[PDB]
């Protein structure tokens, strides 16, 4: 009963050649029609969007926290000595800081020289496209001392004592708003609480913050931080090649060949946390330099 | 701010809409 | 080596009756008049085994609960459980922090396949308990003669070879070798079919065992006199014995609805397997690996079962059977509940099945007019006149002149199923008296019997003389009843509205021929008659002692016939036109005599008025019946003595070529042989019954539906569905229902069918695209098995779209419960669009939040990274992992909540194969309840406080809610304009390829 492939009497595959083409005809000619309706409702689905603002921004409230070696598992296991196995690392932070070099950050018509001191908020007009390109604000390397270097196309970082810069995630129209003078109890801290986004280190447990000797911050002028003269975003569209803030820690005396946690809170009215999410606002790492 | 909605009404209204719809459900499979 | 066994029992029995009565003495060893020394009795009572047929086979509850664990769509559940399993263990063993997804899917399975066996388990184990409460076997002892005294012993301890005495009512224990009776008749009704109490006399009168009248039966019973006899066959070696025996060790079948479920997965699974392998392939050509394309292939084949299908059409057939059991017809299989709407060819037997098993007063004579009494079982008929002075003679006749009497508890029963001691034509008499003539006690009590003659043994006659106790008349009123052509010898007056007249032919004859009218209507005639004796020769003080000529033989006054039969039950006429009507072939199947088969045939109507048989034509033409053609005959009576010379293509003939058959003086093997001809030809056999001949008969047939009262235990066992309250109609209950719910599950079917499209494709796309997953597990699960339960379970409610018991029976090569037109219409053109509006909700959910549908694209490598939480959207924002995964899963929970909005529309136009939504109408109670708790459910999942850390189901934003509310408009708009060319153009292109 299954060899009904064909018969004197036509058939193929169970039905005739006459009925194979009107099947055929009638299913292309719907799945067309349905093709196309999906494609006019999509269309109507576009048009309901603007171009300069995400018009649901509620599920990105409380911004996260990411580092350069984006690690399997956010740990940072490698030998001080062999060079192949921090290959992995160094890698990811030159392409990530490959965008900051000087001559990436050469036009005057779209780069804006900031300053050396941290400052308010600067807001370029309305989201609208009323206005041209906005401009970005440079962010050279050398802001982030010991760990930026003069080097040559391989940044040589830190073998002992590694380095790990932090980002703040970029939000759209996202104004940080760092803690009132009345810091509770924000570990040490310096006092430019009032145009930078303060970010504080530490271990996770007893032990941890044992182990993690000292910790030396890095950023724009000396703040461990970021600052507000970076904000807000105002979309890759009309502010493409952004430069957003950036902060290295470096852990100097860390117990080698041993596995400690460091959380690094970022701290403000504006930064959110979550016990489910343990990026937003917050970040861990797992740093075990084994030799 | 534009980073926050009012899911508690949303939710609310959701439940009472659920709570309203499955009475009335109810009532429709007892004609009496 | 039971092959042989069974086949040594489809053959009909043999004997060795035919013997002297010394030769049988001397066989077996016994004293004709003394039987044997009970010590011989307890020599064979513990050397071969009590009288008494071997318990059935019991079934242990707990195989029942395995047999409800199992079968196709179980089994098809059970290796999707297997299947997650074993992806589970490939999962769990070859990558980091493995999922439980495919381990909960699994549980959930296997949990499926348990709560329906449970609940399936539970129905037919309620069935069987019902069952139960109707076994009131009553022991009985019958009396033995042994060592020359007679002793009442239990049934059981009667052995081989003894004497054996019966009175009438008493049962015959076993098959017995009379020797000795007087005026006996037996009833071999539940045995042999043979309506009239068969009278049984020592002397061999026939070759074969059943129709001589030496032998007596078990399980039959002594209707009058007594008689004596040898015991020839005990235990289960007996006639009824080898017949209930054969009927446990017969094949039950497939059954259609079985057949159709099973193909039906075969085209499940067939697709579900060419999608697994053709993705396994595609996905081994994009990039990845065999760990990950065997996962899809699992996650393809297990995603395209239907999970929930099996709980709603458990629930499908339980609510059909339910409507069957209040109406008092039970089935004992579920199934078996849809087998009598696919019947195409019904075989029935007459005594006790066709019939009322019961002799009736059928017509009466009376001013050389014939009245014919109302017949029915429960008297709803005409009723005749019955002011005339010939009716209050003839009444007065039969109602003093009859040896018939009520019982003790004959009170509060009805006039007719109370129960009557003596003869059945006398009990047929006094019943009908009883009812069309006030009341027999008052009346024969006010005519006192003075001298009365029994029925004789040649020229059987009967008569009484009783006083007279009219006010203007005191002469004797004598009065006799018998055979016409006994008392016409014996008549010269004749009554007629009172008074007398000569015995003139041209009235006489004008009897001859009603006599002839009555009796080759296969029933059975008596004649009445009645005179005044003289009180000047006979007076008030002289007494007629039985001896000499003291009455007048002849010169009596004849007032009319009285004939009589088993009349068919209330409803049978009717519904056999019914099936009729159904196209479903009536064919009568009964070991009664031909000549009154052929008369209830063609008085219910499966010989059609008009019609003529091979003999017939003969008759009509005066010519030999071997020249007649048979082709000009419609209609044909097959003789039970001409069945046993015949071939397998000969009785395929029989039923190609006559339209109407009737099988006469058929024996319960040749039943089952008749049962196996008509399957042959491929079609559907439902045969009704009642005696244990139909037990070999109900059990090989595809459904066997046995009376529940008039019925043997052995056929009722043996059946497949049970008459509690004998109605016949309830067959054309069943074959109306058996359509229904076959239309209804096809709907129903459809609709589950449909949900598999969107509920897979984003799977599939995921694999394709690389885009986030658009729907989740938990919430498949919620649609399958949560949401559309309710909706599906309420397409069973739905009624007739036109006449169903207009239409032709379903042909089971053809009409297939899942055609091409379902799976060309679910999963080719609703679940498509379904498909479609469920990835609209989704771009839109993600598009609204930052993702652009074009950004999405190859996006799923970073998106499903629990480390990266740096994801860039298309505005440039960066994206945590919980972040983006709570997008996810919020854009899970209204791809749910699109469906249940697209299953609106799918269960509105499944509702309807045909006919238009406003034609049929939302009526279905049960349906508008399943949308509103299907919506208020899935709104329920989505905004319950701790839903999205339980279930992972996250509030949505309201306008989510009208997303997919245009597919819902296109899927019902499309569907109703193809309802529309469906009805307009009834021809073929919207009918043969999109009507399911
Ligand atoms: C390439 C691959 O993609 C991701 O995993 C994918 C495979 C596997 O993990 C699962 C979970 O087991 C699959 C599972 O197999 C089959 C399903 C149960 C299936 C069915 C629905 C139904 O009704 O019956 C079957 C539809 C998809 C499904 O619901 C899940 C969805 C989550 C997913 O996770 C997706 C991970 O990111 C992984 O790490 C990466 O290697
Ligand atoms: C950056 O690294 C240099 C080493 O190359 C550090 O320079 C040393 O600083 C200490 C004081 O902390 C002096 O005692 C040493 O003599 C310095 N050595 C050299 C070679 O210059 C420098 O302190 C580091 N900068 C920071 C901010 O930690
Ligand atoms: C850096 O850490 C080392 C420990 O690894 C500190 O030196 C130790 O001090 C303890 C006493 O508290 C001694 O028992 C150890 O022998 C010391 N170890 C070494 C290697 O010196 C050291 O003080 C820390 N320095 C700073 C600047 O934090
Ligand atoms: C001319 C008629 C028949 C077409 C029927 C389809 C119409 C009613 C459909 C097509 C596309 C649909 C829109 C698709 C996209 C959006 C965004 C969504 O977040 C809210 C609903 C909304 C605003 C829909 C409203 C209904 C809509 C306009
Ligand atoms: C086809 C028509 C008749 C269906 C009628 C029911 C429709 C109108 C009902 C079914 C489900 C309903 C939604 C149920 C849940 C939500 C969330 C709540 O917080 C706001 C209302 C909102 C957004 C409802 C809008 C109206 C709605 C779409
Ligand atoms: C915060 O308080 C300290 C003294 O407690 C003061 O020196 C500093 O200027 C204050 N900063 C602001 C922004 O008020
Ligand atoms: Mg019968
Ligand atoms: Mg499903
Ligand atoms: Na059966």
């Amino acid at each position: 009963k299954k060899f009904i492939w064909n018969s004197e009497k036509k058939e193929f595959l169970g039905r005739t050649g006459g009925s194979w083409f009107k099947i055929l005809l009638f299913y292309v000619i719907f799945y067309g029609c349905l093709a196309g309706i999906f494609i006019g409702t999509i269309q109507v689905m576009l048009l309901t969007i603007s171009e300069f603002k995400p018009t649901y921004q509620d599920r990105v409230a409380p911004p996260g926290l990411t580092q350069i070696p984006q690690s399997q598992k956010t740990e940072i296991s490698f030998r001080p000595n062999d060079p192949q196995s921090y290959e992995s690392y160094v890698v990811s932070i030159v392409r990530f800081l490959e965008k900051y070099k000087d001559l990436a950050q050469k036009d005057d018509m779209i780069f804006e020289d900031c300053g050396n001191v941290p400052s308010e908020l600067k807001e370029r007009g309305e989201y609208n496209n009323e206005r041209g390109e906005r401009k970005v604000c440079r962010f050279r390397l050398e802001w982030l001392g010991n760990c930026s270097g003069l080097n040559d196309e391989t940044y040589g970082y830190k073998d002992g004592k590694p380095c790990v810069i932090i980002k703040l995630n970029r939000v759209l129209g996202f104004k940080p708003k760092p803690p009132k003078n009345e810091s509770l109890e924000t570990y040490p801290v310096m006092k430019y609480n009032p145009y930078v986004l303060p970010v504080h280190c530490t271990g996770k447990r007893d032990e941890d913050k044992e182990k993690v000797g000292t910790m030396e911050y890095f950023g724009l002028g000396g703040y461990p931080g970021f600052p507000l003269q970076y904000y807000p975003y105002y979309g890759k569209l009309l502010q493409p090649k952004y430069l957003q803030p950036l902060m290295a820690v470096q852990f100097t005396n860390l117990t080698m060949d041993t596995e400690i946690r460091i959380e690094c809170k970022a701290y403000g009215e504006n930064i959110g946390y979550s016990e489910k999410d343990r990026f937003q606002g917050r970040f861990d790492v797992k740093i075990e330099v084994k030799s | 701010d534009p980073f926050y909605y009012d899911y508690e009404t949303v939710r609310n209204g959701g439940l009472i809409f659920a709570a309203l719809a499955f009475i009335v459900g109810l009532i429709i499979i007892l004609s009496k | 080596k039971e092959r042989d066994m069974d086949e040594l029992k489809k053959e009909v029995s043999m004997d060795d009756h035919k013997l002297s009565l010394d030769e049988l003495h001397r066989k077996y060893g016994t004293d004709l008049s003394r039987g044997l020394t009970p010590a011989r009795a307890a020599e064979i009572l513990a050397r071969d085994g009590p009288n008494a047929l071997t318990p059935p086979p019991t079934t242990p509850e707990w195989v029942k609960f395995c047999r409800q664990l199992f079968g196709g769509f179980s089994m098809l559940l059970w290796i999707g459980a297997i299947l997650c399993f074993l992806a589970y263990g490939i999962q769990a063993a070859t990558e980091e922090e493995p999922q439980n997804d495919n381990l909960y899917l699994g549980v959930v399975l296997s949990a499926v396949v348990i709560i329906t066996g449970c609940f399936s388990y539970y129905q037919e184990a309620k069935s069987s308990k019902i069952m139960e409460s109707f076994k009131n076997m009553v022991p009985q002892q019958a009396l033995v003669i042994r060592n020359g005294e007679k002793m009442s012993i239990n049934a059981e301890e009667v052995v081989v070879g003894d004497l054996v005495e019966v009175k009438g009512g008493d049962r015959i224990p076993a098959d017995l070798r009379i020797i000795s009776a007087n005026g006996c008749k037996v009833d071999n009704s539940s045995l042999t079919g043979e309506s009239e109490p068969q009278t049984r006399s020592p002397d061999f009168t026939n070759e074969n065992p059943l129709e001589t009248r030496n032998i007596a039966f078990f399980s039959t019973n002594c209707v009058e006199g007594t008689a004596r006899g040898i015991v020839v066959y005990t235990g289960d070696r007996t006639v009824m014995g080898r017949i209930a025996t054969l009927a446990s060790g017969l094949e039950g079948g497939q059954t259609p609805i079985a057949a159709e479920i099973e193909h039906f997965i075969h085209i499940i699974t067939g697709v579900a397997v060419f999608l697994g392998v053709s993705f396994f392939i595609l996905s081994l050509i994009l990039e990845y690996t065999w760990l990950e394309a065997v996962i899809f292939l699992i996650g393809i084949i297990v995603a395209n079962v239907p999970e929930g299908l099996l709980a709603t059409v458990t629930v499908c057939l339980t609510l059909t059977a339910k409507r069957m059991a209040r109406k008092n017809c039970l089935v004992k299989n579920l199934e078996a509940v849809e087998t009598l709407g696919s019947t195409s060819t019904i075989c029935s037997d007459k005594t006790g099945t066709l019939t009322q098993n019961r002799m009736t007063v059928a017509h009466m004579w009376s001013d050389n007019q014939i009245h014919e009494a109302d017949t029915t079982e429960n008297q709803s008929g005409v009723s005749f006149d019955k002011t005339s002075a010939t009716w209050l003679a003839l009444s007065r006749i039969a109602g003093l002149c009859n040896r018939a009497v009520f019982q003790a508890n004959q009170e509060n029963l009805p006039i007719l199923k109370r129960a009557v001691a003596g003869d059945a034509s006398e009990s047929a008499l006094l019943k009908c008296i009883e009812l069309c003539c006030g009341s027999v006690k008052e009346m024969r009590e006010r005519y006192t019997k003075i001298v009365e003659i029994p029925f004789n043994s040649t020229n059987k006659y009967q008569l009484s003389i009783h006083k007279n106790p009219n006010t203007a008349e005191p002469r004797h009123l004598l009065v006799m009843k018998g055979a016409p052509e006994r008392i016409l010898d014996r008549c010269s007056s004749i009554l007629i509205h009172g008074k007398e007249q000569p015995l003139d032919e041209e009235l006489k004859d004008a009897f001859q021929n009603a006599y002839l009218e009555l009796g080759g209507l296969g029933e059975r005639v008596l004649g009445f008659c009645h005179l005044f004796l003289p009180d000047e020769q006979f007076p008030e003080g002289f007494q007629f002692d039985t001896d000499d000529v003291n009455f007048p033989l002849d010169n009596l006054c004849f007032v009319g016939l009285i004939s009589m039969i088993d009349p068919p039950r209330a409803a049978v006429p009717d519904a056999v036109g019914k099936c009729r009507s159904a196209g479903i072939k009536v064919i009568m199947v009964t070991g009664d005599h031909p000549i009154t088969a052929k008369a209830i045939a063609k008085g219910v109507g499966i010989i059609s008025e008009g019609n003529e048989t091979v003999e017939d034509i003969a008759a009509r033409l005066n010519i030999p019946v071997s020249q007649v053609n048979p082709r000009d005959a419609k209609a044909c009576v097959v003789h039970g003595s001409d069945l046993k010379d015949m071939t397998s293509e000969q009785l395929d003939d029989i039923l190609k070529y006559h339209t109407e058959i009737v099988f006469a003086r058929t024996s319960p093997q040749q039943k089952l042989i008749i049962v196996e001809g008509c399957q042959r030809q491929g079609a559907i056999v439902a045969v009704t019954g009642d005696g244990v001949n139909d037990s070999p008969a109900s059990k090989k047939a595809d459904i066997g539906v046995a009376m529940g009262i008039a019925g043997s235990d052995v056929s009722k066992q043996a059946a497949d569905m049970i008459l509690l309250d004998d109605n016949f109609a309830s067959i054309v209950t069943g074959v109306e229902e058996g359509r229904l719910i076959f239309d209804n599950l096809k709907k129903s079917i459809a609709y589950t069918l449909t949900s598999n499209i969107p509920e897979i494709t984003p799977f599939l796309i995921f694999i394709i695209a690389n885009i986030p997953l658009p729907l989740g597990t938990v919430t498949i699960l919620c649609i399958d098995l949560g949401t559309d339960m309710v909706p599906a379970i309420s397409l069973a409610y739905e009624q007739a779209e036109s006449d169903i018991m207009k239409r032709q029976p379903r042909n089971p090569k053809t009409d297939k419960l899942v055609n091409e037109q379902l799976i060309s219409m679910a999963y080719g053109q609703i679940g498509m669009i379904q498909a479609l509006g469920g990835f609209f909700t989704y771009f839109v959910i993600l598009a609204e939040n930052g993702f652009l549908p074009i950004h999405l694209l190859g996006l799923r490598v970073n998106w499903d990274d629990r480390w990266i939480n740096d994801v860039e959207d298309s505005y440039g924002q960066q994206w945590t992992y919980e972040q983006r995964k709570i997008v996810e899963f919020t854009c899970h929970t209204p791809f749910f909540v699109t469906i249940v909005v697209v299953q609106w529309a799918d269960l509105v136009i499944c509702k309807t194969r045909r006919n238009s939504v406003f034609q049929q109408g939302m009526k279905n109670k049960i349906l508008i309840f399943g949308l509103f708790e299907e919506t208020a459910l899935a709104a329920f999942l989505s905004y319950c406080p701790g839903m999205g850390v339980a279930l992972r189901m996250y509030p949505l934003k309201p306008t989510w809610w009208f997303c997919a509310f245009p597919y819902s408009l296109l899927i019902f708009v499309y569907d109703e304009v193809r309802k529309l060319i469906i009805r307009r153009r009834p021809g073929g292109w919207v009918e043969k390829e999109t009507y399911y």
